[PDB]
Parts: C-alpha cells; structure tokens; sequence
RNA sequence: UAUACGUUAAGUGGAAAAGGAUGUGGAGUUGCUUAGACAACCAGGAUGUUGGCUUAGAAGCAGCCACCAUUUAAAGAGUGC
C-alpha cells in the first residue's frame, strides 16, 4: 500500500480529468512499458496487485520503474448518513491518470514474458491501455 | 533470396561438373534400407546423394524422367543398384549418364548389367 | 528363483498381474523408503549417541571456563542459551609446553586457531578426556611419552595405562560435518602417568 | 529382441525369460547356446540381436561390447560422470579411441575413422569422459 | 461445455471457430470445449 | 491452394441434362439423380468435363466452385466417389438382423427396433455386428449412420455401443 | 421510393460495459513466396544409444546430468501419445 507518510492537508477538493498527460508518456528508466489510453482514480491496492502478479508471472520480474505515486487521498462518510455536517473523513489514497501516461516500464526480461505479464497485470483493472517500448 | 542464389550456385557447381551420373526415384524405403545402400555403395566408391527435379531439369535442358523424388550416384554402382532394387524393389532406374552418355532405362541398364 | 521354491502367493484378484507386481514393487520401495528413512534417522542417531559420547569426552576434562565453552557449543548445537579465550596449556614433565585442547571449542582454539600443523597432537584413545598437542614441537620418546602420560592419567581412564595416543604430523589430522575431526595416519604410543608435572 | 549379457553367464531368467518365454525357449539352453558361441568372459557384456521367423526359428548376432564397459574397465567407473560437462569421472586417451576402433570398427557406424570418432566421442561425451 | 463471455483456447488442438454468429472452442477436450452465447 | 479451382470430369455413361438455368439431371451407373440451383453460378458442361465461372470473387461463390466436381452441387461433390458407410458396434449382445431391407436391432432395451432403408440403400449384415449401409448419397448415408450411432452410441466408461467403424474413439480409461 | 460514392445486416439502426472474438470493409507495415511457398496426400522420420545417472526396470518419454556425433535430403540422446 503506498502512502504518503506526510500531507500537509489531510482533504482536498475532488479534481477532474481532462486533456492528457503532462509527462512520463514514454518508457525511458526501463525498456517496455505500458500506458493509458483513458484515465481514472486508482489505488495502491490495485497497483501492488498488479505488481505481485507480473512479479509472479515472471517470479523476480527485473525491474519496473513504476511511474506513479497516489498522492491524492479520498473520503468516505459513514453509512446510512445525510449530508453536510463538515466533509467526510479520509478513507485510502487515490492515484489519477492522464491517457497517454506510463505506469509501468520494465526490464530486464524478455519482451515476451513483458507481453503476458502485463496481459495478466491490465486484465485487473478498470481502463483501457496498450503496451509499449523505448525509441 | 541470395541464399536460394548460392543454393542454386552451388547445386549448379556440382550438377555441370557432373560428367557420369545415374539417375533414379528414391520412395518407400525406410532410413535404414537405404543407410545399407549407403554402406555398399559407399564401400562401392561410388558418389550417391539426393538432389531436387526443378534443379536437375534446368540442367538438362542446360524431363518426362525427371519429375518425382530422385537422387543420384555420381562417377567419373549401377550393378550394385542392381542388387538393392532386384532385392528391394521400391525404386525406378529412369536414366543416367556417362561423360555426357545421356542414358535410356534400358541403357542404365545396359551400362548397370 | 532360477533355486525353485514354487511358492503360491497371495496375487489379488480383480487386480492384474502387472497392477499387483508393480504394487509389490511400490511396497517394496515403500518399506524400503521408510525403513532407510528410519535407518539414516538412526544413523543420524548413532552419530549424536557417539556424540553425546564425545561432549562427555572433551566434559570429563572440562574446567568451568569450559563449562562455559560447552554452553556456547550447545547454542551452537542449539541446545543451550547462556571475547577472545582461545584455550591454554601446561609444563610437560620434559621442561616443555604442552597446549592443552580441553573442550570441542578450545581444542579448536588450541589445535586448529593456535597449532601448527605437521606437529606432534593426541587424543584420549577411547577415554573420557581432553586433547594434547606438542605444536611445532616433533614429540620425541621423552616428550611424546610426556603428553600421552598427561592424557592418560588425565582422561576418566586415568586409572588405565598404556593409553594409546595414535601421534603424527598434523598435516593428516582430519576435520568434518562439525565437530567430526580425526587424527589419523598416526603411529600409537602408550603411556601412564603421574599429575603433578603439569604445573 | 536385444539382450544384453555376458559371454559366459547363463540362465538369467528375469531378463529374457520374459522376452523369449513368450516366445518359449529354453532359458538355460539358449543361454549355453550363446555360451558355446561366445565361449568367453563371464562378467563382460556382449549386446546380442535375436531374430525369430514365425515359425519360431531362432538366430542371433552377437555383436562387440558396449564401449561403456570397455571405460568403465579402462577409467575404473560403475556410473557415469553424475553430471557430465560438470563432473568428469574417467579419462581415456586418443590411442584408447584407436584401440576402440579396432575393437570394433565392424560395428561402427560411419564409414571413415574420423566420423567413426566423431560418433565414438559423441558417445564419449554422453558419457562425459575426457582423453589423454 | 463451458459458457462464458470470456472464451479462448487452451491448448492448441483448441481450435477457434464461429457458428450461427457465435464463438466457440473446439478442442479434443470437453473440458477445453467451450463457447460463448 | 484451394478446392474449386480444378476441371471436374465427365468420366463415362454419364449424361447431364441442364433442365432450365439451374434445374440439372444426370444419369449414371450409380444412378439417376437431380436438382436445381442458384443461377450466379455459370455451370457449362464441356465434352468429358465441367467447367464453372463466378460472377462475382466471393466468400459463397467460393463454396460453389468448391463443390464443382461429380454430380449436382455437393452431390457435384460425390457421384464419382459413390458411397458406404460400414459400421461395426462394440458390445455382448448388442446386435442386428435384417427384415427384408429393413434392419431388427437387438442391443440394450426391454425391446428390439427397426429401422428402414427408404432412399434405395442396400443395408448388408454380414454379421451381427459388421453391417454396412451403401448407396451414392453422403448426406443420406451418414445421416442414418448418426441416426444408428445416436440411439445406444459408444461409451467412455467401457467400450460398448455402436461405433463409426473407423471411429478413433474416446478412450475415457474405463474406469 | 431524389441523384452520386462506400458501410454495415445486427432490424444494428431502434438501450449499456468490462472482455471476447480467422466478423466485417478500409488503409498501412512486414518474413515466406510460382526455382513453385502453405496445406493435403505419398515416401521416409534412422545409427552409436535403451545417451549416461538413478531406477527392480527408466529403454525418446518417473526423476538427475547430458542433449553429443553419424547416414545424412533430414529425423530430437526426442514433441506428445
């Protein structure tokens, strides 16, 4: 689970999404990377699965150049509840995306194992993505 | 396709330097039948490999015979094959030459007997 | 038995000849995997009755430092729980220094961190005692007569004479395992005592 | 069926017992056979070809012994290397590959001395044995 | 016979195929056999 | 690389006749035997041999040209084939007899079953596990050869029922 | 029931995803490739060697190392039964 071990602020106003992504659209600290073609909020929880699979698949997969951090936390009110009374509490961490953005390089391994490790690793997830490679 | 032009060199080489060749079909016959042919036609000294019919027709006209798998025992034998095919009979004896000797079934056979 | 005994055995029908001779030999190797099992288990045993054996061998010897020692060899041997002491020596009868190995670990300290080797050692042949060495001092009739004296009136088979100290260079003093160490390619010498020379 | 036993051993039934006692001969009398024909060392290995017509008229080739044995005598081994390229066990010299082909140049099975070698070693190597 | 949505082969005698506008595996197995609907 | 490209023959007693634009007849030895087809596809009888154009280079005309061959369409698959399928069962009392061309079936039942070789089959039995349908139909043929095969078909768990002759069945280990 | 150029066939049109898919048509890239490829069919698919180890036996196919060399058109110390 990732984490800040620090904020400055525990909340935040929510956020959007629109346009794309500033930078790190390319594989350049690994070899073969994958990268959006959507984006959306995302946990930690759902990036070290995707890293216990590929690391499976591949059993000590190289190395990775993970590209991202979920800086952004969310809340979550309690249940059954109205509105108002103050904003929620905070709940987990959030990690946004822009498409066109690098999650994950890797390398070390081969370009096959690469293929089906992030085959397995994108079939968890909510979005739509592509693999790629270094120019 | 260089590669298939240094193929076709090279089996070109050996196939106009080939001055007495008997020519043959080579089918139903297991490795090790024909690893005994070997063993008495190479104790024969007489050359036999196996070569393709796209090939060998090119050279002649450098055909009706030359169709179906076949292969080759060069000199510069037939008797032998004798031996082998009255034994063995999954063959065809189609043609050969000597020194250019262009040979009919009956004149391999002639120079085979 | 190509021997013909025609034995009529048990053959287990509604099972076929081969299921039933491919089962007795699946309980063949079965006995056998679980007998040799059982017999490398009590080799292994064997081993650690000889070794308790030899713990009491150097222990019979031993000095409260070693008393000490022996609970760190059993940390070691992981069955205890409780910093350079090497070992120590004695004056031999012949005006010489003899080390004394008085332990697993300090004949270690004394043979194999501070003894030379092709030297002249000894071990209590078959007695509870402790280990001797003459390092990079070829033990003569005197002085090899001497050592074993001191074993031999220093093991728990002090009472017995003519303990045979099997003695040569050291080079052939083997070492295993842990603690399966050996000196070998020795010729023996066979001696008695008295005490007080040690001092 | 190939059998594979020494010259002047006999009656070993679990070996051929089966593999001819469907055929149904004399175990000890085609062993004494093959003793007769090959009056020679017990404990040695001779490989053995026996062709049976349909009728059940039985011939055999007795054939030169396993280069296998002759290294294992030569080297002094019982197994091979337990893991050849990584442990070497035996060690033969280049004279031995000649004495092995006049040994058995008869069976062997490429028409030169040298490719006679190369799968004379070929087999060195299943084996893992170095040369001297 | 297997339903699902998520259909593929398995082995390589798994063998795509299409029929009445559906997607199916055929493979030796039944156990590998399957198609979607 | 392909089926329909091939000039598909007239061998001998044989005589189409193209009734309309696609209504076609032949005769044969094997028989008599006819249909009618779609009219795209431009069939011309030549002397000893058919020849066939598509209008249009597509994914049906393909099967078309395809089944260019012997006698109509797919039968322009079969005539010079002419057919039979044997069919020997797997069982203890599992067998068959004969009434008149029909067939008496003595398997796995409380009761027998019959059955009837309509479309001019022969149905040979020459044992009481060995018979064979024949005519000059694929489709009838085999069809009835499922028809048999479906009501007590063969086993995984031992091999019994009736059998595809040249079946390589599945062997599911008895168990 | 316009004209011209293509699309789809699902009544999509005319209700929706993850994901699937020799669906489709379009472009485009790229090795094989009419010395004839691919497939089918026919022929072979062998030798030391049952490679050696271990195994009661392990013989291509229990497991371990090896994975060589030869006839060679090419056949593995063996791809699976």
């Amino acid at each position: 689970m990732l984490l800040p071990k620090r904020v400055k602020y525990r909340r935040e106003h929510r956020g959007k999404m629109r346009g794309r992504a500033k930078g790190g659209t390319e594989v350049h600290f690994g070899e073969f990377g994958i990268q959006a073609l959507e984006a959306s909020w995302i946990t930690n929880r759902q990036i070290e699965a995707a890293r216990i699979a590929m690391t499976r698949y591949m059993k000590r997969g190289g190395k990775v150049w993970i590209k991202i951090f979920p800086s952004k936390p969310y809340t979550a009110k309690p249940l059954e509840v109205r509105m108002g009374s103050g904003k929620g509490a905070p709940e987990g961490w959030v990690a946004v995306v822009k498409p066109g953005k690098v999650l994950f390089e890797i390398s070390g391994v081969s370009e096959e194992v690469a293929r089906e490790a992030l085959r397995l690793a994108s079939h968890k997830l909510p979005i739509k993505t592509k693999f790629v490679k270094r120019e | 396709i260089e590669t298939k032009k240094v193929v076709v060199e090279e089996i070109a080489s050996k196939l106009k330097e080939s001055k007495s060749t008997i020519i043959v079909d080579y089918r139903g016959l297991n490795v090790s039948e024909v690893t005994e042919l070997r063993k008495q036609l190479r104790e024969a000294n007489v050359e036999f490999k196996v070569y393709k019919n796209t090939m060998t027709r090119r050279a002649v006209e450098q055909n009706d015979f030359l169709t179906g798998p076949n292969a080759i025992a060069f000199s510069t034998p037939a008797k032998v094959l004798n031996d082998f095919a009255k034994n063995h009979e999954a063959l065809e004896i189609k043609a050969g030459v000597i020194e250019g000797k262009v040979s009919t079934v009956e004149e391999v056979k002639a120079l085979a007997e | 038995n190509y021997e013909s005994p025609t034995i009529t055995i048990p053959l287990n029908p509604n099972k076929t000849p081969s299921e039933n001779a491919q089962a007795y030999f699946t309980k063949y190797q079965k006995a056998k995997n679980s007998v040799a099992v059982v017999e490398e288990q009590i080799r292994l045993a064997q081993e650690e009755i000889e070794y308790f054996d030899q713990l009491i061998q150097q222990l019979s010897s031993a000095s409260p430092r070693d008393i000490s020692e022996i609970r760190e060899e059993l940390v070691e041997g992981k069955y205890l729980r409780p910093h350079n002491p090497v070992l120590e020596t004695y004056e031999s009868t012949s005006g010489l220094t003899i080390l004394v190995g008085k332990n697993n670990r300090q004949n270690e300290y004394l043979t194999t961190r501070v003894a030379a080797r092709d030297d002249i050692w000894l071990h209590t042949k078959d007695i509870p005692g402790s280990h001797v060495v003459i390092r990079s001092s070829e033990p003569d009739e005197q002085t090899i007569m001497e050592a074993a004296t001191i074993a031999a009136y220093f093991s728990k088979a002090k009472d017995s004479s003519s303990v045979p100290v099997d003695y040569t260079k050291i080079r052939h003093v083997k070492k295993p395992k842990p603690g399966f160490v050996t000196y070998d390619s020795q010729h023996t010498v066979f001696v008695t005592p008295d005490a007080d020379t040690v001092i | 069926v190939k059998l594979q036993i020494p010259a002047g051993k006999a009656n070993p039934a679990p070996p051929v017992g089966p593999a001819l006692g469907q055929a149904g001969v004399n175990i000890m009398g085609f062993c004494k056979e093959f003793n007769a024909r090959t009056a020679d060392q017990a404990g040695l290995i001779i490989p053995v070809e026996i062709s049976v017509y349909e009728d059940r008229s039985f011939t055999f080739i007795t054939k030169t012994p396993p280069a296998a044995v002759l290294l294992k005598k030569a080297a002094g081994i019982e197994s091979g290397s337990g893991e050849p390229n990584r442990n070497k066990v035996a060690t033969v010299k280049r004279d031995k590959v000649r004495e092995i082909a006049e040994t058995k140049m008869p069976d062997l099975n490429a028409a030169d001395v040298e490719a006679a070698m190369r799968m004379v070693e070929g087999t060195a190597r299943s084996m893992g044995i170095v040369i001297e | 016979m297997k339903v699902r949505p998520s259909v593929k082969p398995i082995c390589e005698k798994c063998k795509v195929i299409r029929r009445k506008g559906k997607v199916m595996v055929i493979c030796e197995n039944p156990k590998h056999k399957q198609k979607q609907g | 690389s392909r089926v329909g490209k091939k000039l598909l023959e007239i061998p001998s007693d044989v005589t189409v006749t193209l009734n309309d634009n696609n209504t076609v007849a032949v005769k044969g030895p094997k028989g008599e035997l006819t249909r009618t087809f779609h009219p795209d596809m431009e069939i011309k009888v030549e002397d000893n041999v058919l020849t066939v154009a598509r209008p249009s280079d597509q994914k049906e005309h393909r099967a078309l040209h395809g089944t260019t061959r012997s006698l109509l369409g797919n039968m322009v698959e079969g005539v010079s084939k002419g057919f039979e399928r044997g069919l020997e069962l797997v069982g203890v009392g599992y067998r068959a007899s004969k009434s008149g061309n029909k067939l008496v079936l003595n398997v796995g039942y409380s009761h027998p079953v019959e059955i009837v070789p309509e479309e001019g089959i022969e149905i040979e039995v020459p044992s009481q596990t060995k018979v064979v349908v024949k005519g000059t139909d694929k489709e009838r043929v085999g069809a009835i050869a499922a028809n048999i095969r479906a009501v007590r078909s063969p086993e995984p768990y031992k091999g019994k029922g009736i059998r595809y002759e040249g079946e390589v069945v599945r062997r599911k280990e008895g168990k």
